């Protein structure tokens, strides 16, 4: 049995996942965002979303504090995100994916590009002189429909696993996703969080949807 | 054995120019039947009795087939055979106090290799060691050499011991903390060193790049040492690297 | 005279007794058996046998040639009687083949024993590792001993007074192979007849010593006189009969002991085509005729 | 063959020695900034140029023609344009390109317009990077 | 007889299925993808696809648990993929082949190479120190045209064998195809999936195509 | 009476035949491929091609329903039936060397694989040497036309064997993506004798 | 595949050389303001134009059609309008536009109406940025 976690990530503020900055043509923005190479669409890498969600969930699940290596997390964190220990190799039940933005047509309706350029400066305190800089951000209002695959390994802890998943999504809504988050960027929201069965049917899929919607 | 390649070692050693020593080795003034008998008994007792006793001294995994006179045929674990080759050379050089030299051929074969071909190939290697002649100006071969697993790897005993074994010791002491990507890096080093002959510049550059990749779990000083060896003593370096790969191969043993 | 130069473009397997070993040359009985099998295939085995027995075609066995240097096995000469200096038959023990033209240098000494060996470099031996794949049992491994010739190296056969039938069988023998695993990828050569005048000088000369150039067995009426001041080596020839219409099962032929092709004699003999198979449907022949190169000793 | 590097040419038997010499001269008296240096170049400062060179090398190596096509010459021209870009973006790359003459080799390839000239240039670049590592790195 | 199963693998996300770090030092990443040695095209090894497919199918045909050795899992799995058991040598019905990148011309139309460098980093949870790393992936939207040979050992089990083959293909679409797939990579889709008879005409070939079609 | 079947074997997915279990080969790679003894170039041994072709032909000619058409082509010596042979295979050397050096590439590669434990999820890498795809091997197979009434059926079976090879592998880990080959420039020419039906044999081979 | 400049011509291969010569001409004879003052153009001065060019480049490159769409051409015409506006705002920017051929190239892209012409125009503007930063920079 395998499950798919549908949903959308809505940018409340501009998001900036750091790009390569070595292949985005010549004369582009100073610090570009990561984009799909083919479609040039900005994307949220599955690695970055997974890492932020794992950090927030491991910090909140353990005691509110988190100082250990990723392999020394709780049993729930290890069974959801995997472990590479010597004699304890947990196979991750969650398979994250790269998330390209889908509402490019909606953004083009308002005659705005997917990405903006944010102008910032740092004012040297001993000189009171400003140092302007430019960064690229995916504009607020962009939507990123994602898909996360859940391996239903144990029927006895799928409810707890999905409670943890909903908790991690909630924690991400009170934090940022990548980039200069403390400086106003990266705030996201989750809605249309629905889990569906990849093949066949799951007899507790209605309970999973209501804990994933509330 | 637990570490190494699951290979049999065949050693075939032979004293160089023993017949010449029996003919004119003894000065004409000191020629008698007693002196001839003393020399003959010394040689025969050395080979038979002392090879038995020396191999019994430490538990070498050797299965001596024949020692007899002037010759030697032993089969065992290839690492034990390789270790005992230098011991045999040193003990013979002590017993004769460097008046006679010995040539050896060491073959490496699997268990199910034909014994006739083991014997024939190791005899060919021993003949190649007896063909050793560092300069093509002298008369008669130097003959004080050993052939390592193939007729191209003929080295003199001093060359083998000093160069190859100090290089192997350094490689062992500097390569034990490499990852399983490091093993492939050593394989690539061997391939590049073998190909250096037909690629003077691009291949030495690739070797430099490989040493650069390696000099994170082996140190910068040994990467430079390997680079210096590759440009100065290459065939000895290839021999040492191949021996290290075969000794550290994790394919059972 | 009419040197049959063989250029091999595949590794060869000439077995002595085992499949895991290969020798660098093949004997005259091997070539005769190959040509007789070709003649049976094209239906004139009797004509070829009559040609060979009446000495219309008589050939030595295969010898190495390396860059227009024709080699001969080191003859077993009664010399080394120079009992003062040098190393006669001391360093002349790892020397297996001597050049046919440099034979007068070897007779009187002065041939470099060392230099004649590293100069002699024809290919190298190898072991091919194979299996019989079994779909449900355990695959049984086996191995074939092979020899691969070099670029300007091959084998050559001394034939005197060549024949159209011999040339026709040699053309067919190109596409059947010679040696052990020829139906696998091992018997493959090209041949030339290549008349030579330097070699004809050697074989038109007389002498008191006859170097046997092919595995030969003198007949019973002349073996005693052949064994007189002879310096020979006796070699066993045998193996299984290779035919489809013999005995309906694999059977070994009788062992024939012949003089090896480096032997030297003072009394000339002409051998025989011996029948080493008599209980089967067809005769099995072992070419043991004598090919001689005369020198002065 | 006979790739011009401004002062001295290189060919199939030379490129490695000159690449090593240029890299060693890089480490001897390295680049100096306005603020007295004293850093050297890193791989993630010419990585884009190296990736472009790798792409063009892959394109050329799959062609058997002795003369480079205009579609590949456009790629080499863009390589030169980019080399000019990061050369002006930071002076630590400008002197690296100047002393180890990337631009001269690119111009010579764009003049010869032959497959072998670009193959020699690619071998020279690979040797340059290989000797840049194992001596410097990063 | 012999059946040839054609199809196409479309990379939904960037795939890192490689382990080759050979040849040129022209500036390659330390973790390159596996490429065709002659054409330098990114390649999907038949062993990678076969192993991932066998793992997913053996887990699904058990079901959900795969802790046994590859030679002890299931009769259907053993007859499809092969068993080297000492007594019962079961021969593989499927012959996978290495798959090269097919749509290189289409990728060159978009002025993009077949492979990218994805920049990643790990955040030390105790020191909050980031450690960057670079990974090379085959571009999303890359297409791999594959052929898998199936041999009809008997026609009485071909329907079940092709049902299981389609099951494995579906299971790959909800999983990854080798590499850092749990962190967003390796997502694939199978399109233009069909089977044809190599020599002759299998009577139930339309049934197999209907199974493979949907 | 003797026909020469020519052709080329083109590697499609990388091919690994044989074990060169000598020190020189195993000292540079875990599992080497068969090389030429002197030139060290990769080859397809005549025994490997012959055995795989015979195996496929024996499967196809029976199909759960050896036989004479196999014994007359490949020979037999089992207990009482002894047919000698009609097909004479040859060791196939690598023909693409000057073409492979235009790609600045070596004839052989090392494929990095691994196996992942299913109980512990622990992986274990392995390296196999493999002849790179795009390598070409020109082969000659000699046919002894013993029977005039069976040559057409023998060549039909030869073409069937080649076709079965083209939808199979040739050596080594084939089911894991190795050893896929193609046949091109297949032709037969009479080397010894005169054979007027060589044209229909070429039609069979060119089919 | 070929954009017009007037007497001189730009193709898919010589775009970099023409951009380099145009930049070199500017640096050799820098623009003089009204008050006898020499001025150098800044990347930020034409940053909006460059981002407009790149914004429509992303949507052009995701289109395998020879003919440009109506909305793409609307965006390109708006880009030309913005180029004129920025030229009218700053005399030094107008001098940079006139010494180069941004107006000529953009109107030739409007004339040809084809996807490849705009791609070569983007190549030319990229080369102009690269060679501008190579010599003088920001
Ligand atoms: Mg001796
Ligand atoms: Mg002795």
């Amino acid at each position: 049995m395998k499950l798919v976690i549908e949903g959308t990530i809505v940018l409340k503020t501009g998001m900036h996942i750091g790009g390569s900055s070595d292949f985005s043509a010549i004369g582009a923005v100073d610090s570009p965002v990561v984009r799909d190479t083919l479609t040039r669409l900005p994307l949220i890498p599955g690695s970055s979303l997974k890492g932020k969600m794992r950090y927030l969930l491991a910090k909140e699940l353990n005691n509110g504090i988190l100082l250990n290596e990723p392999n020394n997390d709780q049993d729930e964190i290890l069974r959801l995100f995997g472990s590479s220990e010597k004699d304890k190799i947990r196979r991750a039940r969650l398979k994250f994916n790269d998330i390209k933005l889908s509402n490019l047509a909606e953004l083009e309706t308002f005659n705005v590009s997917s990405t903006e350029v944010k102008f910032e400066n740092t004012i040297n305190r001993k000189t009171a002189v400003a140092n302007p800089r430019q960064i690229e951000r995916v504009i607020a209002g962009s939507k990123f429909d994602f898909e996360i695959f859940y391996n239903l390994d144990d029927i006895k802890e799928v409810e707890k696993d999905f409670e943890n998943i909903k908790q991690g999504f909630d924690l991400l809504e009170f934090d940022y996703l990548g980039g200069h988050g403390t400086r106003g960027s990266g705030r996201i929201a989750f809605e249309n969080l629905s889990v569906i069965t990849a093949v066949g049917n799951f007899e507790k899929i209605n309970t999973l949807n209501e804990i994933l919607g509330a | 054995v637990e570490v190494g390649i699951n290979r049999l070692g065949v050693l075939r050693a032979d004293v160089d120019n023993l017949g010449q020593a029996f003919i004119n080795g003894i000065p004409d003034d000191y020629l008698s039947i007693s002196r001839t008998a003393t020399f003959s008994r010394a040689m025969s007792r050395f080979f038979k009795n002392y090879l038995n006793q020396l191999l019994a001294e430490k538990s070498y995994k050797i299965n001596v087939i024949y020692a007899g006179g002037d010759d030697l045929f032993m089969i065992g674990a290839w690492q034990d055979i390789l270790d005992f080759s230098i011991v045999l050379k040193q003990k013979f050089a002590d017993f004769t106090q460097n008046k006679l030299s010995i040539s050896a051929g060491i073959g490496m074969f699997r268990e199910k290799y034909p014994v006739a071909r083991m014997a024939s190939l190791t005899g060919d290697l021993e003949d190649a060691a007896k063909d050793y002649k560092p300069d093509e100006r002298a008369v008669q071969a130097t003959k004080n050499a050993v052939t390592l697993f193939d007729a191209t790897n003929v080295f003199s005993w001093d060359t083998l011991e000093n160069d190859i074994f100090v290089k192997l010791d350094a490689i062992t002491k500097n390569f034990e903390k490499l990852d399983e990507t490091g093993k492939a890096f050593i394989y690539r080093l061997i391939d590049l060193l073998r190909g250096v002959n037909e690629n003077q510049q691009i291949n030495i550059a690739r070797l430099a790049y490989t040493l650069s990749r390696m000099e994170e779990k082996i140190g910068k000083t040994f990467a430079q040492e390997l680079y210096n060896w590759a440009n100065a003593d290459r065939k000895t370096l290839i021999m040492a690297l191949e021996i290290y790969i075969l000794k550290t191969r994790e394919r059972a043993a | 005279m009419k040197i049959i130069k063989l250029y091999f473009e595949s590794p060869v397997h000439f077995g002595e007794k085992r499949l895991s070993e290969s020798k660098i040359t093949f004997s005259a009985d091997t070539l005769f058996s190959a040509l007789m099998i070709e003649a049976v295939g094209l239906g004139k085995e009797d004509e070829f046998y009559q040609l060979a027995s009446n000495n219309l075609v008589k050939f030595s066995d295969a010898f190495p040639f390396i860059d227009q240097y024709y080699y001969i096995p080191k003859p077993m000469f009664n010399l080394k009687l120079e009992k003062e200096d040098e190393n006669p038959s001391k360093a002349f023990k790892k020397l297996l083949y001597v050049p046919i033209d440099s034979l007068e240098d070897y007779l009187s000494g002065g041939l470099d024993a060392y230099f004649e060996r590293e100069s002699f470099n024809l290919g190298k031996l190898a072991l091919s590792e194979k299996v019989q794949q079994h779909d449900f049992k355990d695959s049984e491994p086996y191995n074939v001993g092979t020899f691969t010739f070099k670029e300007n190296t091959g084998l050559y056969v001394l034939i005197e007074q060549t024949h159209p039938l011999l040339e026709e069988l040699l053309e067919n023998l190109q596409y059947s192979g010679i040696g052990g695993k020829r139906n696998s990828g091992y018997g493959k050569f090209k041949f030339e007849i290549l008349e030579d005048s330097d070699i004809e000088d050697l074989f038109s000369a007389k002498g008191n010593r006859k170097i046997l150039l092919s595995g030969a067995l003198p007949k019973d009426a002349e073996l005693e006189q052949a064994l007189k001041n002879a310096s020979y080596l006796l070699e066993r020839r045998g193996g299984f009969v290779q035919s489809d219409t013999y005995a309906t099962n694999l059977v070994k032929k009788q062992d024939l002991y012949v003089f090896k092709s480096g032997s030297t004699f003072e009394n000339s003999f002409d051998g025989d085509i011996y029948q080493v198979g008599k209980k089967g449907n067809h005769p099995v022949y072992k070419y043991a005729k004598s090919f001689f190169l005369e020198v002065s000793v | 063959t006979e790739l011009k590097i401004g002062n001295e040419k290189v060919n199939s038997t030379n490129f490695g020695d000159f690449a090593e010499k240029a890299i060693r001269g890089i480490n001897h008296k390295p680049f100096v900034n306005s603020k007295g240096g004293e850093q050297k170049i890193t791989t993630s400062k010419i990585r884009g140029i190296l990736e472009l060179v790798n792409k063009v090398y892959n394109r050329v190596i799959n062609t058997n023609d002795v003369e480079l096509s205009e579609n590949i010459l456009a790629d080499i021209a863009y390589i030169k344009v980019k080399i000019a870009y990061e050369s002006g973006r930071e002076p630590v790359v400008k002197d690296f390109i100047q002393r180890t003459a990337f631009t001269a080799a690119i111009t010579d390839v764009m003049n010869q317009r032959t497959r072998e000239s670009f193959l020699l240039f690619a071998r020279y670049v690979e040797s340059l990077i290989a000797y840049f590592k194992f001596y410097g790195g990063k």
